[PDB]
């Protein structure tokens, strides 16, 4: 009836929360992504991700393939820059078959030859399909432009991999990215015992921490790419802070403050600062926003903007000055209080699903080792003063830049104007 | 658009028992 | 795996011959007389046959 | 704590009726967040030829403007709190909902009912708000999938008011007025078809007191006498093909009349659709999924987005398939896809029976996570059916169906009766409706 | 003993004149495919010789020198470890069919 | 033709189809009575029996 | 899709980290 | 496996096609072998005896039954082409089968120079010993007695069908049973088709097979050995060397080779 | 242009018969016994109507 954190000897933390739900989800999370790829092994952590129904060391893909179907279950992959996310969800007295399906695929993969060969070919269609929205364009080139390594690696294999991820990668990326340590098995909907006992049973395979990452370093390129297409999407930020310290938190206010997206379906945006400000000006169909993006040892603050080709000199011109307003002292405790607020819903409301709790609870375990409640977050985003939003306003607008620009980029303004 | 277009009347062709739009076509789906 | 009507090396000329083989949508009955001839031909050879039978 | 257990837990939808006509019906579990809305019955279905599209203008400008709130002040009050306000018009329903912290539901619940009974309808904001649609009816043009779901509809429930668009001709939206839309709220904005829902941190009582004292204003007449009553639909299998060759791939949606909201035959027929299951090319269960036609699709890179659908109106639904795939494959695809519907009409196993079943369970229960998930099925439920069906009772429906019923409610809807194609962009190979009725019987059978 | 006796039949067996090892005499079925397909590049590229090689020797109706035939103790079961893991897939399906 | 065809499904597949295959055996063995003109099962007819 | 609205435009401006996802029985999402 | 087939029926339809052939010429031999033949499908129950006489054409083989052999004579050897047409068809989808056995798809070579020459060379030689036999011995395969006008009033002192039908004859003789030797009859040539299932050997090639070699060269005799006994009279001792010619035809056929074959497959690890 | 062997319909079809087929070089002389039923068969055709002429 209430969250129980349990950290084994050999790291791993365990949590479960028995909800009572009709249906329970086993998640586990690893801190193992893009970051932590290197110059030669590109594109081996979407090769991971894709390969989730591989022939284990126990279970042949049609086992599993077959088992998930039956049982009737989903086995999702979700990935991020620095963190890998295995989950299942089904019916309660089902969770104990697939949760050894999902320690078979996490910590005993055999990668048979053929299986990587023929999954080869499935990077071009994922990266084609994911590739169709615009932004996954642009925030990869921003992370290329952005961070020198480690984060600038692309959450996609690049072109020049699509075939030539050998299975040898493979098994060293996991040997060295996938130990106890660096691992955190959430359950929402099972009891904490069965949890403890399927983790020393089977998860205590790769004891240690793994081959550590590289912190990356902040270049301040302008990758920019004429695709043709009539929005012109542009993004300019700046190295914000690391999650989970004071200016992290000051940097999420500020990111309500400015703007952080739509809140009525068919509405304007009337109290985001940027979309009005950039509104008096710009009289043709746009958006922007303000976008925050925190890892694990850095982050990046800025502006998202999607606007017609011509005016965009205008968009990226204009909200950016009204971030510079926001610099030297602009802004009310009114605006503060609203974006405060706002923040509140918004952390209370990604966690209203199941899915998301989990999510946030794997976040918590993976970086900082122990869950805090809710509330507690409440009260570390209210105390958040106006001057540190003033700052982390001053950190952004006197900080190097970092622009990913994509569209017909005639009249985008470049980083240095 | 989708939504402009429309399927023209067939009224001439149809048989006796499908004629109406408000009858449903399950029932004389049998006999037809 | 695959239709049989598309599969089968005898049937695909069958099919692409009889079933499945676009032909004009405005075509008269004029052209009827194409099958008139072959399926004639048929009893010429049915009946024929038989007149050979005892001949 | 099994599965069952679970399900007797299911906090409650208390449902109560205030006088006017309006029905409240909470959920309420523990959660700090909520999502009240409210869920007028209207729709396409409800409307004529020469107002066909106003319900989705009133929508667009519901949040305009109100006479209370007098402008945007209303996005400036939904903002201060970080609420994320909403509103969904399909064919039959059409909702508003406020997703909002639970502490502000008196705030919520005022700012439905001025949305709901005092909008303003203002005629520049009906101006300005043309041009929006406008560009919306394009952009949904480029909606290749919507655009394939209207041709199904359209070329089915021909004549009925059915097969009207929800958004409305590109004609009517360009000749509407204050009068037509004021007529469409004072004839389908009344109490008897509205659903006040909220779940999450939310007390039934506090939901009904706030009912009484907001939104007791609504009337239940209607006008002189003139009430909207309900035009019975017919489905005139037929066939519609917008061959245009520029398109890539070549979307094709295949439908037989399925049952009503009120009919039972829809668990047992959802299980036969979750039989055939969905599949994208992204998908990675590959040539191992269960599902045939699935299985099929991935071995031979057939399709790349093919899924069944059981749209479900009042008295009549559509039930089948719509496939995305290239030009040289709709012949063979039309022989898979009908090729399975008749083996469950005449070979359905209880071993595939039991996965049908257990994916059915999965996706009731996962559709019913978070609060506006919950709120939706609420508002849905007690107009579709006029209760909120338990998870306890989906349960004992799915236990009950089996493969002999499987069996004869597929042959009672799917064999022999005639289907409601409709294509869209190089479909050339779509085998002619000839071909595709002669695939809805088996002649071993 | 048994050894002996295996001896003498892979004597008058023929392959070893030929330079076939024992797992390039295999009758191709549907499963042979897949195995073959999945064999690694240099087990497939030397197959190939040899198969295209004994060919060359069956159409000129001659044999390989006795230096260079494939001894009893010298025949590598290179396609065994992958058709039986191909076996034990396609019964495990069969399994799953009923 | 071995182990693998016999299994639960594939006696309830046979189940399934039973009623089909024996009324189709069923119109094979009519339509050979009435091809062949079989007097030993004709004349048991009614209406039929009076042809000869 | 076509975008070329105000409106339309509003919620595509990404404002979070990319995040991708892929599954066995689902389809892959980006957010 | 489809090839097979084919071949199976096109060896029912030439082996028709030149019983009726044989039937024409009408000497005693002729009419003689035609009427033991037919009337051999007497045996069939119940609707056995309505066919002998629809064949005949009468109540004996006659006017009618002459008659309509020369007709089904001429018919049918084109449609022998027209499923010699379709044999082709099926071959064409594989490729043929080298005597190795292993698939050879890295080592095909074109039919036009090669094979036409070496084709031309086989018919050359096979038209060689077809002029021997016209040219120099014309009626050595054939029986002297065809050369009498067919009379239905007298025997000839010896029956036998043609050397290509004298194997069967021998199973036929050798059943007691009139029905059990139609059987027989019908199951030695259809047995062919029960030959894809009874492989057992991993090897699909017989170059790597010496006691399947040796079973198959016994069968050889054994076909021989039928072939002579069919010539003989039915009498000591020929009557138990054909019953067991028979018995070892079949039970070789059915048995010894698949037995060899997994007995073969357990001495070669598979 | 294109070469009338592998375009023309009959050329084609004899073409893919018997002049470009990719057959196994180490073809014994068995297999003769293929073609030489054929050529009994189209002898057998033809000498056959030269005895029906006067049959
Ligand atoms: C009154 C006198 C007879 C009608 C007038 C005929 C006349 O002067 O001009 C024919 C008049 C003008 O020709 P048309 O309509 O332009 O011809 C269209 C097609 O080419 C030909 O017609 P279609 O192919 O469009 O339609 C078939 C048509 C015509 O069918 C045929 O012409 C073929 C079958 C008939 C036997 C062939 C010799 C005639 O069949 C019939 O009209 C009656 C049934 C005939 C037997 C079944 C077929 O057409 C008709 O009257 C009907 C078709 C011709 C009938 C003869
Ligand atoms: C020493 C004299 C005794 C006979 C020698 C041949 C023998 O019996 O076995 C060796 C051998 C048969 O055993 P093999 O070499 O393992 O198989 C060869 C294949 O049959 C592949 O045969 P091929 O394509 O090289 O052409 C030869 C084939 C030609 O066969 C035919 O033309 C059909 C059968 C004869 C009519 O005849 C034979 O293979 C058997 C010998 C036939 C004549 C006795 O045949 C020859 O070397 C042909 C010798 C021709 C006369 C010189
Ligand atoms: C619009 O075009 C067409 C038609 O009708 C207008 C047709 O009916 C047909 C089909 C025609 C036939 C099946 C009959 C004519 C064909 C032949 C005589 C060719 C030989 C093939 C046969 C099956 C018939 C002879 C069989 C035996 C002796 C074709 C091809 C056609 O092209
Ligand atoms: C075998 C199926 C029955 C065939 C048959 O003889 O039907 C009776 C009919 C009519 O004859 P019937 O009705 O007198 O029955 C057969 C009687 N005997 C056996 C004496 C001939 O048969 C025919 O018309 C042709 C028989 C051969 C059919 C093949
Ligand atoms: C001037 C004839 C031309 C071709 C017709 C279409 C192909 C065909 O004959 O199919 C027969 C079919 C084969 O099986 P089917 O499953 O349809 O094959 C596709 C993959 N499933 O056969 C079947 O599906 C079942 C076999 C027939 C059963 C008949 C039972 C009733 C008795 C007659
Ligand atoms: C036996 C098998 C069937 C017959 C052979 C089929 C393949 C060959 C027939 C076609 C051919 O040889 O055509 C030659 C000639 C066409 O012109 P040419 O430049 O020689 O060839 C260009 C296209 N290949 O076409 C000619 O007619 C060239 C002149 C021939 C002599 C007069
Ligand atoms: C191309 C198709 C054919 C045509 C146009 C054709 C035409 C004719 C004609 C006009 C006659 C004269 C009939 C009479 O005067 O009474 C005839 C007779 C005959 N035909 Fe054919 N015939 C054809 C096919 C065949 C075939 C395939 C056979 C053999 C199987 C055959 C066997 C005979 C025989 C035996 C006679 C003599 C008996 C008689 O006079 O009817 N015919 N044919
Ligand atoms: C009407 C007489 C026949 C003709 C004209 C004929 C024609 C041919 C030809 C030309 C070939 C290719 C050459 C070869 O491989 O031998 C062939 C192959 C073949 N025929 Fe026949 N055939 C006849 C009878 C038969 C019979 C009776 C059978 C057995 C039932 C048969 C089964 C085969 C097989 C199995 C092959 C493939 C041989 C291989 O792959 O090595 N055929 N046929
Ligand atoms: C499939 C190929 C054929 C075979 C194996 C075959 C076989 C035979 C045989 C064994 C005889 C008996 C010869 C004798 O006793 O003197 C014969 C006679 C005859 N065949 Fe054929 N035949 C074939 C094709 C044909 C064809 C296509 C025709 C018609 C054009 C034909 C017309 C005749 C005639 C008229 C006779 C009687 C003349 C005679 O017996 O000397 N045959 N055939």
């Amino acid at each position: 009836q209430d969250l129980e954190f349990t950290r084994l000897p050999n790291g791993l933390v365990i949590a479960s929360l028995e909800n009572y739900a009709p249906a329970s989800r086993i998640g586990l999370f690893i801190k193992a992504g893009s970051r932590y790829e290197d110059s030669n092994n590109l594109g081996t952590s979407h090769l991971l991700r894709l390969a989730s129904s591989l022939t284990t060391k126990g279970a042949s893909s049609f086992k599993i393939t077959r088992g998930i179907e039956a049982v009737g279950g989903k086995l999702s992959v979700t990935s991020t820059r620095e963190s890998m996310a295995y989950t299942v969800e089904c019916l309660r007295d089902d969770i104990e078959i697939l949760m050894e399906f999902l320690l078979n695929v996490t910590a005993a993969p055999e990668f048979r030859r053929w299986e990587v060969a023929a999954l080869q070919s499935q990077l071009r269609i994922d990266k084609a399909v994911a590739f169709q929205n615009p932004q996954a364009q642009v925030l990869e080139n921003l992370h290329a432009a952005a961070y020198r390594n480690a984060l600038a690696n692309s959450l996609y294999c690049p072109d020049y991999r699509i075939g030539k991820v050998t299975p040898d990668q493979l098994h060293y990326y996991v040997q060295n990215h996938f130990t106890s340590a660096r691992m955190a098995l959430i359950g929402l909907g099972v009891s904490h015992p069965v949890l403890k006992q399927v983790a020393e049973r089977f998860l205590n395979m790769r004891g240690g921490l793994g081959l550590s990452g590289a912190k990356a370093k902040y270049r301040g390129g302008e990758i920019r790419d004429q695709n043709g297409d009539s929005l012109v999407h542009a993004a300019l930020v700046a190295e914000s802070a690391a999650t989970g310290s004071a200016e992290a938190n000051a940097f999420s206010v500020l990111q309500h403050v400015l703007g952080a997206g739509p809140h009525v379906k068919r509405g304007s945006n009337a109290t985001s600062s940027l979309y009005q400000a950039v509104a008096k000006g710009v009289h043709q169909p746009f958006d922007v926003s303000a976008f925050n993006a925190s890892y694990s040892d850095s982050g990046l603050f800025g502006i998202y903007t999607i606007s017609q080709a011509a005016s965009a000199g205008d968009v990226i011109k204009s909200a950016y000055d009204q971030v510079k307003t926001i610099a030297q002292g602009n802004l009310s405790n009114t605006d503060v209080q609203a974006a405060k607020n706002k923040l509140k819903a918004g952390y209370l409301m990604s966690v209203e699903s199941s899915e998301g709790f989990l999510d946030e609870v794997g976040s918590q375990a993976l970086v900082a080792g122990s869950y805090v409640q809710p509330s507690t977050v409440l009260q570390q985003i209210d105390s958040v003063a106006d001057a540190d939003v003033i700052n982390a306003a001053k950190k952004f607008v006197s900080g190097r830049k970092s622009m990913a620009a994509s569209g017909n980029l005639g009249h985008t303004p470049f980083v240095d104007e | 658009s989708h939504t402009d277009i429309r399927v023209p009347d067939f009224s001439d062709y149809r048989r006796a028992e499908v004629l109406d739009s408000t009858k449903s076509s399950k029932e004389s789906s049998d006999a037809r | 795996m695959t239709n049989i009507r598309k599969s089968h090396p005898l049937m695909k000329i069958i099919n692409n011959a009889f079933i499945d083989l676009p032909a004009p949508s405005n075509i008269s009955s004029w052209w009827n007389f194409g099958s008139l001839l072959g399926i004639c031909l048929i009893l010429q050879i049915l009946t024929g046959l038989f007149l050979a039978m005892h001949y | 704590a099994t599965y069952a257990q679970a399900l007797q837990s299911v906090p409650e939808t208390q449902v109560s009726q205030l006088d006017n006509g309006l029905r409240v019906a909470s959920e309420q579990s523990s959660q700090p967040t909520c999502t009240v809305g409210v869920w007028i019955d209207a729709g396409s279905r409800y409307e004529n030829e020469k107002n066909n599209g106003a319900g989705y203008f009133v929508e667009h400008l519901a949040f305009k403007g109100t006479k209370n709130r007098p402008g945007s002040a209303l996005e400036k009050e939904v903002e201060s709190m970080g609420a994320h306000l909403n509103a969904y018009s399909t064919r039959e329903h059409t909702a508003y909902y406020i997703k909002a912290l639970s502490k502000d539901l008196p705030k919520a619940v005022e700012l439905l009912a001025d949305i709901v009974q005092n909008c303003s309808l203002e005629d520049s904001q009906i101006e300005k708000e043309r041009d929006v649609i406008l560009q919306e009816l394009q952009e949904n043009d480029s909606s290749m999938r919507d655009v394939v779901f209207d041709y199904l509809h359209a070329t089915a429930f021909q004549g009925t008011p059915l097969a009207q668009s929800v958004e409305g001709p590109s004609e009517n939206v360009r000749k509407l007025s204050r009068a037509d839309l004021t007529e469409y709220v004072s004839q389908h904005y009344k109490a008897p078809r509205m659903v006040l829902a909220a779940a999450g941190g939310v007390e039934h009582r506090q939901l009904l007191d706030l009912a009484q004292k907001h939104f007791s204003s609504l009337s239940g007449t209607y006008v002189e006498d003139a009430v909207p009553a309900f035009t019975p639909c017919r489905f005139t299998g037929s066939e519609i093909r917008h061959r245009d060759d520029a398109l890539p791939l070549a979307h094709v949606a295949i439908a037989v009349e399925g049952p009503g909201w009120a009919n039972p035959d829809n668990v047992p027929l959802q299980v036969a659709n979750a039989i055939i299951g969905h599949y994208d090319s992204t998908y990675g269960g590959g040539t191992h999924m269960s599902s045939t036609l699935a299985s099929v699709a991935a071995t031979r890179k057939l399709c790349q987005s093919f899924q069944t659908f059981n749209i479900c109106y009042a008295e009549t639904g559509l039930l089948g398939a719509h496939f995305v795939c290239d030009n040289m494959s709709i012949d063979d695809m039309m022989f898979f896809l009908q090729g399975q519907w008749m083996r469950l009409c005449t070979s359905a196993t209880e071993s595939e029976v039991v996965r049908g079943k257990n994916i059915l369970r999965n996706a009731l229960v996962s559709h019913l996570d978070g609060t506006t998930p919950v709120c939706e099925d609420i508002g849905r439920s007690l107009l579709t059916y006029g209760r909120r069906i338990p998870l306890a009772e989906w349960e004992s429906r799915i236990a009950e169906v089996d493969a002999s019923v499987v069996r004869e409610v597929c042959s009672k809807y799917f064999y022999d009766q005639c289907p409601a194609v409709a294509g869209l962009g190089p479909i050339e190979q779509l085998p002619d409706y000839n071909r595709i009725r002669s695939g809805m019987f088996w002649l071993r059978f | 003993w048994l050894e002996g006796i295996r001896k003498w039949y892979y004597n008058a067996a023929g392959f070893n004149k030929l330079g076939l090892m024992r797992d390039d005499t295999i009758y191709e079925d549907d499963d042979v495919k897949e195995a073959i397909r999945r064999l690694p590049e240099n087990l497939y590229n030397d197959r190939v010789f040899r198969i295209k090689r004994a060919l060359d020797l069956t159409m000129r109706q001659q044999i390989l020198p006795k230096e260079q035939w494939t001894k009893y103790e010298e025949d590598k079961f290179y396609l065994e470890p992958y058709l039986k893991e191909v076996i034990r897939e396609r019964k495990e399906r069969e399994e799953w069919a009923k | 033709m071995l182990s693998r065809f016999l299994g639960p499904r594939y006696r309830e597949l046979a189940r399934n189809w039973i009623p089909t295959a024996s009324m189709w055996g069923a119109v094979g063995a009519v339509g050979l009575v009435w091809a062949t003109d079989w007097r030993l099962i004709l004349d048991w007819v009614p209406y039929i029996n009076g042809k000869f | 899709r076509s975008f070329l609205c105000r409106e339309s435009l509003s919620g595509q401006a990404a404002g979070r980290p990319l995040v991708a996802s892929v599954g066995l029985n689902v389809p892959a999402s980006v957010r | 496996l489809e090839t097979w087939n084919i071949g199976v029926v096109l060896l029912f339809t030439v082996m028709a096609t030149a019983f009726m052939g044989y039937v024409l010429p009408w000497g005693q031999m002729s009419f003689w072998g035609a009427t033991v033949i037919t009337n051999l499908l007497s045996a069939i129950p119940y609707i056995g005896t309505d066919l002998v006489e629809w064949i005949w054409g009468g109540f004996s083989v006659d006017k009618a039954t002459l008659t309509r052999f020369f007709a089904f004579h001429f018919i049918l050897p084109f449609i022998i082409t027209a499923l010699a047409a379709v044999h082709l068809l099926f071959l064409h989808e594989t490729g043929s089968n080298n005597p190795t056995g292993i698939s050879s798809d890295m080592d095909k070579i074109p039919f036009h120079p090669y094979y036409t020459i070496k084709d031309i060379l086989g018919a050359l030689f096979m038209m060689l010993i077809l002029l021997i036999l016209v040219l120099f011995s014309p009626d050595l395969l054939g029986d002297p007695d065809n050369y009498t006008p067919a009379n239905p009033l007298n025997t000839p002192p010896h029956i036998k069908p043609e050397w290509y039908f004298l194997f069967a004859y021998a199973i036929l003789r050798s059943i007691p049973n009139k029905l059990g030797g139609v059987l027989a009859l019908v199951a030695s040539i259809l047995i062919l088709i029960l030959m894809p299932m009874l492989h057992t050997s991993k090897q699909r090639s017989m170059m790597f097979r010496p006691l399947s070699q040796c079973l198959f060269w016994m069968l050889v005799a054994d076909l021989i050995t039928l072939t002579w006994i069919g010539g003989q009279p039915v009498e000591h001792p020929f009557i138990i060397i054909g019953q067991l010619a028979s018995i070892l035809y079949f039970l070789i056929i059915l048995v010894l080779m698949p037995i060899t074959s997994i007995i073969e497959n357990n001495l070669l690890k598979w």
